Protein backbone atom coordinates (compact mmCIF):
# COMPACT_ATOMS: atom_id res chain seq x y z
CA UNK A 1 0.00 0.00 0.00
CA UNK A 2 1.03 3.83 0.32
CA UNK A 3 1.54 2.79 3.89
CA UNK A 4 5.23 2.54 2.49
CA UNK A 5 5.49 6.15 2.66
CA UNK A 6 5.21 5.66 6.86
CA UNK A 7 7.80 2.95 6.38
CA UNK A 8 9.78 5.85 4.44
CA UNK A 9 9.80 8.11 7.22
CA UNK A 10 11.06 5.63 9.56
CA UNK A 11 13.83 3.96 8.15
CA UNK A 12 14.34 7.35 6.68
CA UNK A 13 14.12 10.91 7.91
CA UNK A 14 16.36 12.81 9.89
CA UNK A 15 14.46 13.07 13.15
CA UNK A 16 13.74 9.59 13.61
CA UNK A 17 16.84 7.97 13.22
CA UNK A 18 17.91 9.17 16.94
CA UNK A 19 14.75 8.52 18.21
CA UNK A 20 13.74 5.94 21.08
CA UNK A 21 12.62 2.58 19.59
CA UNK A 22 9.81 1.01 21.43
CA UNK A 23 9.32 -2.50 23.36
CA UNK A 24 6.86 -3.51 20.86
CA UNK A 25 8.64 -3.20 17.81
CA UNK A 26 11.24 -5.48 19.22
CA UNK A 27 8.58 -7.40 20.62
CA UNK A 28 6.86 -7.79 16.92
CA UNK A 29 10.90 -8.46 15.48
CA UNK A 30 11.10 -11.36 17.52
CA UNK A 31 7.70 -12.80 16.98
CA UNK A 32 8.40 -12.23 13.48
CA UNK A 33 11.75 -13.17 13.01
CA UNK A 34 10.97 -16.53 14.75
CA UNK A 35 8.08 -16.74 12.83
CA UNK A 36 5.86 -17.42 16.68
CA UNK A 37 2.09 -17.89 15.23
CA UNK A 38 10.39 -25.72 11.26
CA UNK A 39 12.65 -23.44 10.47
CA UNK A 40 12.71 -20.44 8.06
CA UNK A 41 14.65 -18.50 10.81
CA UNK A 42 17.28 -16.54 8.92
CA UNK A 43 20.57 -17.79 10.61
CA UNK A 44 23.07 -14.72 9.71
CA UNK A 45 25.15 -13.18 12.57
CA UNK A 46 24.57 -9.80 11.72
CA UNK A 47 20.97 -10.57 11.81
CA UNK A 48 20.84 -13.03 14.78
CA UNK A 49 22.85 -10.56 17.16
CA UNK A 50 20.54 -7.92 16.18
CA UNK A 51 17.35 -10.33 17.04
CA UNK A 52 19.56 -11.17 20.30
CA UNK A 53 20.21 -7.17 21.21
CA UNK A 54 16.21 -6.92 20.91
CA UNK A 55 15.60 -9.63 23.37
CA UNK A 56 17.96 -8.57 25.45
CA UNK A 57 16.01 -4.76 25.71
CA UNK A 58 13.05 -6.53 26.45
CA UNK A 59 14.27 -8.37 28.88
CA UNK A 60 16.03 -5.15 30.87
CA UNK A 61 12.96 -3.09 29.99
CA UNK A 62 10.91 -6.13 31.79
CA UNK A 63 12.86 -5.94 34.58
CA UNK A 64 12.87 -2.44 34.95
CA UNK A 65 9.55 -1.85 34.57
CA UNK A 66 8.89 -4.93 37.29
CA UNK A 67 9.95 -2.25 39.63
CA UNK A 68 -2.69 -10.22 47.30
CA UNK A 69 -0.11 -10.37 44.45
CA UNK A 70 2.75 -12.34 43.57
CA UNK A 71 4.48 -11.30 40.40
CA UNK A 72 7.53 -12.95 41.89
CA UNK A 73 5.93 -15.87 39.77
CA UNK A 74 5.58 -14.27 36.10
CA UNK A 75 9.44 -12.98 36.97
CA UNK A 76 11.23 -15.72 37.72
CA UNK A 77 9.20 -17.65 34.92
CA UNK A 78 9.95 -15.16 32.18
CA UNK A 79 13.70 -15.34 34.09
CA UNK A 80 14.10 -19.23 33.28
CA UNK A 81 12.33 -18.57 29.70
CA UNK A 82 14.96 -15.97 28.55
CA UNK A 83 18.34 -17.31 29.70
CA UNK A 84 16.90 -20.94 27.82
CA UNK A 85 15.80 -19.15 24.36
CA UNK A 86 18.68 -17.00 24.32
CA UNK A 87 20.96 -20.12 25.65
CA UNK A 88 19.21 -22.15 22.49
CA UNK A 89 19.65 -19.51 20.21
CA UNK A 90 22.87 -18.88 20.80
CA UNK A 91 23.51 -22.72 20.55
CA UNK A 92 21.41 -22.95 17.43
CA UNK A 93 23.65 -20.14 16.15
CA UNK A 94 26.82 -21.45 16.71
CA UNK A 95 25.54 -24.62 15.43
CA UNK A 96 24.83 -22.83 11.88
CA UNK A 97 28.38 -21.40 12.14
CA UNK A 98 29.66 -25.11 12.72
CA UNK A 99 27.37 -26.59 9.95
CA UNK A 100 29.66 -24.15 6.84
CA UNK A 101 32.45 -25.21 5.80
CA UNK A 102 35.10 -23.83 5.82
CA UNK A 103 34.62 -21.72 9.07
CA UNK A 104 34.70 -18.13 9.98
CA UNK A 105 35.80 -18.51 12.85
CA UNK A 106 36.81 -15.38 14.94
CA UNK A 107 33.76 -14.19 14.57
CA UNK A 108 32.58 -17.65 15.88
CA UNK A 109 34.76 -17.41 18.92
CA UNK A 110 33.85 -14.11 19.43
CA UNK A 111 30.20 -15.06 18.72
CA UNK A 112 29.66 -15.56 21.85
CA UNK A 113 30.16 -11.68 22.43
CA UNK A 114 27.03 -11.11 24.77
CA UNK A 115 25.93 -14.02 23.57
CA UNK A 116 28.52 -16.54 24.92
CA UNK A 117 27.34 -16.19 28.44
CA UNK A 118 29.60 -17.27 30.88
CA UNK A 119 28.86 -20.55 31.91
CA UNK A 120 32.18 -22.07 30.20
CA UNK A 121 31.06 -25.60 29.76
CA UNK A 122 28.35 -25.26 26.95
CA UNK A 123 30.99 -23.07 24.83
CA UNK A 124 34.30 -25.02 25.77
CA UNK A 125 32.50 -28.28 24.63
CA UNK A 126 31.24 -26.29 21.80
CA UNK A 127 34.53 -24.90 20.35
CA UNK A 128 37.05 -27.64 21.43
CA UNK A 129 34.87 -29.33 19.04
CA UNK A 130 35.83 -25.73 16.87
CA UNK A 131 38.26 -27.49 14.59
CA UNK A 132 37.94 -31.69 14.47
CA UNK A 133 36.69 -32.23 10.74
CA UNK A 134 33.68 -31.38 9.04
CA UNK A 135 31.70 -34.89 10.07
CA UNK A 136 32.18 -34.38 12.97
CA UNK A 137 29.99 -31.47 13.49
CA UNK A 138 27.64 -31.62 11.20
CA UNK A 139 26.41 -35.24 13.15
CA UNK A 140 27.35 -33.54 16.04
CA UNK A 141 24.40 -31.03 15.47
CA UNK A 142 22.27 -33.56 13.54
CA UNK A 143 22.67 -35.54 16.68
CA UNK A 144 21.64 -32.66 18.78
CA UNK A 145 18.77 -31.28 16.32
CA UNK A 146 16.72 -34.14 17.47
CA UNK A 147 18.08 -33.74 20.83
CA UNK A 148 16.13 -30.63 21.69
CA UNK A 149 14.23 -29.87 18.13
CA UNK A 150 13.83 -26.07 17.13
CA UNK A 151 9.68 -26.59 18.01
CA UNK A 152 10.41 -26.68 21.66
CA UNK A 153 12.75 -23.08 22.10
CA UNK A 154 9.64 -21.99 19.54
CA UNK A 155 7.79 -22.87 22.40
CA UNK A 156 9.74 -21.29 24.88
CA UNK A 157 10.09 -18.11 23.94
CA UNK A 158 6.07 -17.61 22.87
CA UNK A 159 5.60 -18.16 26.31
CA UNK A 160 8.59 -15.66 27.03
CA UNK A 161 6.45 -13.33 25.03
CA UNK A 162 3.09 -13.82 26.20
CA UNK A 163 4.16 -13.89 29.37
CA UNK A 164 5.92 -10.79 28.93
CA UNK A 165 3.05 -8.78 27.12
CA UNK A 166 0.96 -9.74 30.13
CA UNK A 167 3.02 -8.30 32.88
CA UNK A 168 3.54 -5.34 30.47
CA UNK A 169 -0.26 -5.17 30.06
CA UNK A 170 -0.94 -5.38 33.99
CA UNK A 171 0.82 -3.46 36.07
CA UNK A 172 2.06 -0.83 33.73
CA UNK A 173 0.75 1.30 31.04
CA UNK A 174 0.74 -1.43 27.96
CA UNK A 175 -1.77 -2.07 25.37
CA UNK A 176 -0.74 -4.53 22.77
CA UNK A 177 -4.08 -4.52 20.71
CA UNK A 178 -4.71 -2.39 17.78
CA UNK B 1 25.74 12.01 14.86
CA UNK B 2 28.11 12.32 11.43
CA UNK B 3 25.64 10.66 9.37
CA UNK B 4 22.91 13.13 9.88
CA UNK B 5 25.35 15.62 8.18
CA UNK B 6 26.27 12.87 5.69
CA UNK B 7 22.45 12.15 4.65
CA UNK B 8 22.34 8.47 5.80
CA UNK B 9 20.05 6.33 7.05
CA UNK B 10 21.38 5.64 11.07
CA UNK B 11 18.14 3.96 12.93
CA UNK B 12 16.94 1.66 15.55
CA UNK B 13 14.34 1.43 12.85
CA UNK B 14 16.20 1.44 9.85
CA UNK B 15 18.31 -1.43 11.59
CA UNK B 16 14.52 -3.36 12.02
CA UNK B 17 13.36 -2.49 8.90
CA UNK B 18 16.15 -3.97 6.98
CA UNK B 19 16.47 -6.56 9.19
CA UNK B 20 12.73 -6.88 8.42
CA UNK B 21 13.74 -7.61 4.83
CA UNK B 22 16.74 -9.75 4.92
CA UNK B 23 14.32 -12.17 6.50
CA UNK B 24 11.50 -11.47 4.17
CA UNK B 25 13.02 -11.87 1.19
CA UNK B 26 15.06 -14.93 2.47
CA UNK B 27 11.72 -16.23 2.80
CA UNK B 28 10.76 -15.51 -0.76
CA UNK B 29 13.69 -16.95 -2.13
CA UNK C 1 1.36 -7.89 8.91
CA UNK C 2 2.47 -7.48 12.66
CA UNK C 3 5.47 -5.85 11.42
CA UNK C 4 3.69 -3.07 9.80
CA UNK C 5 1.02 -2.78 12.51
CA UNK C 6 3.89 -1.96 15.04
CA UNK C 7 4.66 1.29 12.62
CA UNK C 8 1.20 2.34 12.53
CA UNK C 9 0.58 1.58 15.96
CA UNK C 10 3.52 4.04 16.25
CA UNK C 11 2.56 6.56 14.27
CA UNK C 12 -1.02 7.45 15.54
CA UNK C 13 -0.14 6.23 18.81
CA UNK C 14 3.14 6.77 20.53
CA UNK C 15 4.10 9.85 22.72
CA UNK C 16 7.24 11.35 20.78
CA UNK C 17 5.43 11.56 17.71
CA UNK C 18 2.36 13.21 18.61
CA UNK C 19 4.09 16.48 19.50
CA UNK C 20 6.42 16.17 15.94
CA UNK C 21 6.40 17.62 12.60
CA UNK C 22 5.02 15.84 10.17
CA UNK C 23 7.01 15.74 6.23
CA UNK C 24 5.75 16.74 2.68
CA UNK C 25 5.65 13.54 1.48
CA UNK C 26 3.32 12.13 3.67
CA UNK C 27 0.96 14.85 2.88
CA UNK C 28 1.63 14.53 -0.93
CA UNK C 29 0.95 10.64 -0.43
CA UNK C 30 -2.34 12.03 1.26
CA UNK C 31 -3.41 13.89 -1.71
CA UNK C 32 -2.63 11.28 -4.03
CA UNK C 33 -5.00 8.77 -2.67
CA UNK C 34 -7.58 11.16 -1.14
CA UNK C 35 -8.30 12.19 -4.77
CA UNK C 36 -6.82 9.16 -6.99
CA UNK C 37 -4.91 10.58 -8.70
CA UNK C 38 -3.97 8.03 -11.50
CA UNK C 39 -4.00 8.23 -15.66
CA UNK C 40 -14.63 8.60 -11.02
CA UNK C 41 -15.46 10.03 -7.97
CA UNK C 42 -14.60 7.70 -5.27
CA UNK C 43 -13.44 11.15 -2.91
CA UNK C 44 -15.12 11.24 0.23
CA UNK C 45 -16.88 14.82 0.74
CA UNK C 46 -16.72 15.41 4.10
CA UNK C 47 -15.75 19.18 5.71
CA UNK C 48 -13.78 17.42 8.23
CA UNK C 49 -12.19 15.55 5.71
CA UNK C 50 -11.88 17.93 2.91
CA UNK C 51 -10.65 20.98 5.35
CA UNK C 52 -8.00 18.77 6.28
CA UNK C 53 -6.76 17.51 2.92
CA UNK C 54 -6.82 21.28 1.88
CA UNK C 55 -5.34 21.79 4.96
CA UNK C 56 -2.33 19.53 3.61
CA UNK C 57 -2.61 21.13 0.22
CA UNK C 58 -1.79 24.16 1.88
CA UNK C 59 0.89 23.07 3.79
CA UNK C 60 2.47 21.59 0.43
CA UNK C 61 2.04 24.78 -0.56
CA UNK C 62 4.06 26.62 1.89
CA UNK C 63 6.89 24.43 1.68
CA UNK C 64 7.15 24.51 -1.74
CA UNK C 65 6.95 28.26 -1.70
CA UNK C 66 9.78 28.05 1.56
CA UNK C 67 11.62 25.49 -0.52
CA UNK C 68 12.05 27.68 -3.73
CA UNK C 69 15.02 29.84 -2.35
CA UNK C 70 20.12 28.61 -17.51
CA UNK C 71 17.07 27.05 -15.63
CA UNK C 72 14.18 29.03 -14.87
CA UNK C 73 11.90 27.40 -12.98
CA UNK C 74 10.41 30.47 -12.11
CA UNK C 75 8.06 29.25 -15.14
CA UNK C 76 7.42 26.08 -12.76
CA UNK C 77 6.72 28.39 -9.92
CA UNK C 78 4.30 30.27 -11.81
CA UNK C 79 2.78 27.10 -13.42
CA UNK C 80 2.37 25.45 -9.65
CA UNK C 81 0.60 28.88 -9.00
CA UNK C 82 -1.99 28.73 -11.66
CA UNK C 83 -2.11 24.81 -10.74
CA UNK C 84 -2.73 25.05 -7.32
CA UNK C 85 -5.18 28.73 -7.49
CA UNK C 86 -7.56 26.39 -9.43
CA UNK C 87 -6.99 22.51 -7.92
CA UNK C 88 -7.91 24.13 -4.52
CA UNK C 89 -10.94 26.76 -5.95
CA UNK C 90 -12.58 23.24 -7.65
CA UNK C 91 -11.72 21.43 -4.79
CA UNK C 92 -13.97 23.99 -3.01
CA UNK C 93 -16.57 24.33 -5.43
CA UNK C 94 -17.16 20.41 -5.14
CA UNK C 95 -17.46 19.98 -1.39
CA UNK C 96 -19.58 23.46 -1.90
CA UNK C 97 -21.92 21.18 -4.46
CA UNK C 98 -21.86 18.21 -1.92
CA UNK C 99 -22.90 20.39 0.92
CA UNK C 100 -25.85 21.45 -1.22
CA UNK C 101 -26.83 18.40 -2.79
CA UNK C 102 -28.24 17.28 1.00
CA UNK C 103 -31.70 18.41 2.34
CA UNK C 104 -31.68 20.23 4.73
CA UNK C 105 -28.79 22.30 4.35
CA UNK C 106 -26.51 22.71 7.33
CA UNK C 107 -25.07 26.13 6.14
CA UNK C 108 -23.30 27.55 9.49
CA UNK C 109 -21.15 24.71 8.20
CA UNK C 110 -21.23 25.79 4.67
CA UNK C 111 -20.57 29.16 5.21
CA UNK C 112 -17.43 28.48 7.21
CA UNK C 113 -16.21 26.41 4.82
CA UNK C 114 -16.45 29.08 2.43
CA UNK C 115 -14.69 31.31 5.03
CA UNK C 116 -11.54 29.20 5.60
CA UNK C 117 -11.29 28.35 1.50
CA UNK C 118 -12.78 30.77 -0.59
CA UNK C 119 -11.27 33.90 0.00
CA UNK C 120 -8.44 33.36 -2.54
CA UNK C 121 -11.52 33.72 -4.73
CA UNK C 122 -14.01 36.72 -5.54
CA UNK C 123 -17.35 37.28 -4.73
CA UNK C 124 -20.09 34.95 -6.78
CA UNK C 125 -20.23 33.41 -3.70
CA UNK C 126 -22.48 35.85 -2.53
CA UNK C 127 -24.62 34.14 -5.55
CA UNK C 128 -23.88 30.70 -2.99
CA UNK C 129 -25.80 32.96 -0.32
CA UNK C 130 -29.40 33.21 -2.48
CA UNK C 131 -28.42 29.57 -3.68
CA UNK C 132 -28.13 28.69 -0.62
CA UNK C 133 -31.42 29.31 0.56
CA UNK C 134 -34.07 28.26 -2.56
CA UNK C 135 -35.32 25.52 -2.27
CA UNK C 136 -33.82 22.19 -2.81
CA UNK C 137 -35.62 20.96 -6.33
CA UNK C 138 -35.04 23.79 -8.42
CA UNK C 139 -31.09 24.11 -7.45
CA UNK C 140 -30.02 20.59 -7.09
CA UNK C 141 -29.90 20.64 -11.77
CA UNK C 142 -28.89 23.88 -11.32
CA UNK C 143 -25.73 22.82 -9.82
CA UNK C 144 -25.93 19.15 -11.72
CA UNK C 145 -25.46 20.74 -15.40
CA UNK C 146 -22.09 22.11 -13.67
CA UNK C 147 -19.91 18.14 -14.15
CA UNK C 148 -19.96 18.34 -17.94
CA UNK C 149 -19.04 22.59 -17.22
CA UNK C 150 -16.73 21.08 -15.12
CA UNK C 151 -16.27 17.70 -14.64
CA UNK C 152 -14.20 16.40 -11.93
CA UNK C 153 -12.07 14.50 -14.62
CA UNK C 154 -10.02 18.34 -14.95
CA UNK C 155 -10.13 18.91 -11.83
CA UNK C 156 -8.16 15.66 -11.05
CA UNK C 157 -5.82 16.12 -14.02
CA UNK C 158 -5.16 20.04 -12.36
CA UNK C 159 -3.84 18.34 -8.85
CA UNK C 160 -2.47 15.68 -10.30
CA UNK C 161 0.15 17.94 -12.87
CA UNK C 162 0.14 20.03 -9.47
CA UNK C 163 1.58 17.31 -7.26
CA UNK C 164 4.05 15.99 -10.05
CA UNK C 165 4.78 19.74 -11.05
CA UNK C 166 5.89 20.20 -7.26
CA UNK C 167 7.67 17.60 -6.59
CA UNK C 168 9.60 18.42 -9.65
CA UNK C 169 10.53 21.53 -8.41
CA UNK C 170 11.47 19.85 -5.04
CA UNK C 171 13.52 16.85 -6.58
CA UNK C 172 15.44 19.57 -9.07
CA UNK C 173 16.27 22.42 -6.87
CA UNK C 174 15.91 21.29 -3.53
CA UNK C 175 17.23 18.12 -2.22
CA UNK C 176 14.54 15.22 -2.40
CA UNK C 177 13.76 12.47 -4.33
CA UNK C 178 10.51 10.31 -3.87
CA UNK C 179 11.61 6.34 -5.03
CA UNK C 180 12.13 4.23 -2.29
CA UNK D 1 3.25 20.03 28.85
CA UNK D 2 0.14 18.91 26.46
CA UNK D 3 -2.97 17.82 28.10
CA UNK D 4 -3.53 15.25 25.70
CA UNK D 5 -0.36 13.78 26.46
CA UNK D 6 -1.55 14.31 30.01
CA UNK D 7 -4.94 12.23 28.95
CA UNK D 8 -3.25 9.54 26.86
CA UNK D 9 -5.06 10.21 24.21
CA UNK D 10 -3.73 10.11 20.20
CA UNK D 11 -3.37 14.03 19.18
CA UNK D 12 -0.68 14.15 16.28
CA UNK D 13 -1.05 14.71 12.53
CA UNK D 14 0.12 11.55 12.01
CA UNK D 15 -3.09 10.32 13.99
CA UNK D 16 -5.24 12.87 11.71
CA UNK D 17 -3.83 12.00 9.04
CA UNK D 18 -4.11 8.10 9.42
CA UNK D 19 -7.73 8.42 10.65
CA UNK D 20 -9.10 10.66 7.71
CA UNK D 21 -6.66 8.25 5.65
CA UNK D 22 -9.15 5.22 7.13
CA UNK D 23 -12.36 7.27 6.59
CA UNK D 24 -11.35 7.35 2.81
CA UNK D 25 -10.47 3.55 3.16
CA UNK D 26 -14.07 2.21 4.17
CA UNK D 27 -15.63 4.61 2.26
CA UNK D 28 -14.32 2.36 -0.58
CA UNK D 29 -14.43 -0.73 1.45
CA UNK D 30 -18.47 -0.45 1.42
ZN1 LIG E 1 23.04 10.92 13.03
ZN1 LIG F 1 0.13 16.39 23.76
Amino acid sequence: SIVNACLRYLGYSKSMCHEKMPIFMDIAFIEYCFNLSSQQILWEYSLISNALERLENIELERQNCMRLLNKETLNNEALKLYSCAKAGICRWMAFHFLEQEPIDHINFTKFLQDWGSHNEKEMEALQRLSKHKIRKRLIYVSQHKKKMPWSKFNSVLSRYIQCTKLQLEVFCDYDFKQ
Amino acid sequence: CEMCRLGLPHGSFFELLRDWKKIEEFRNK
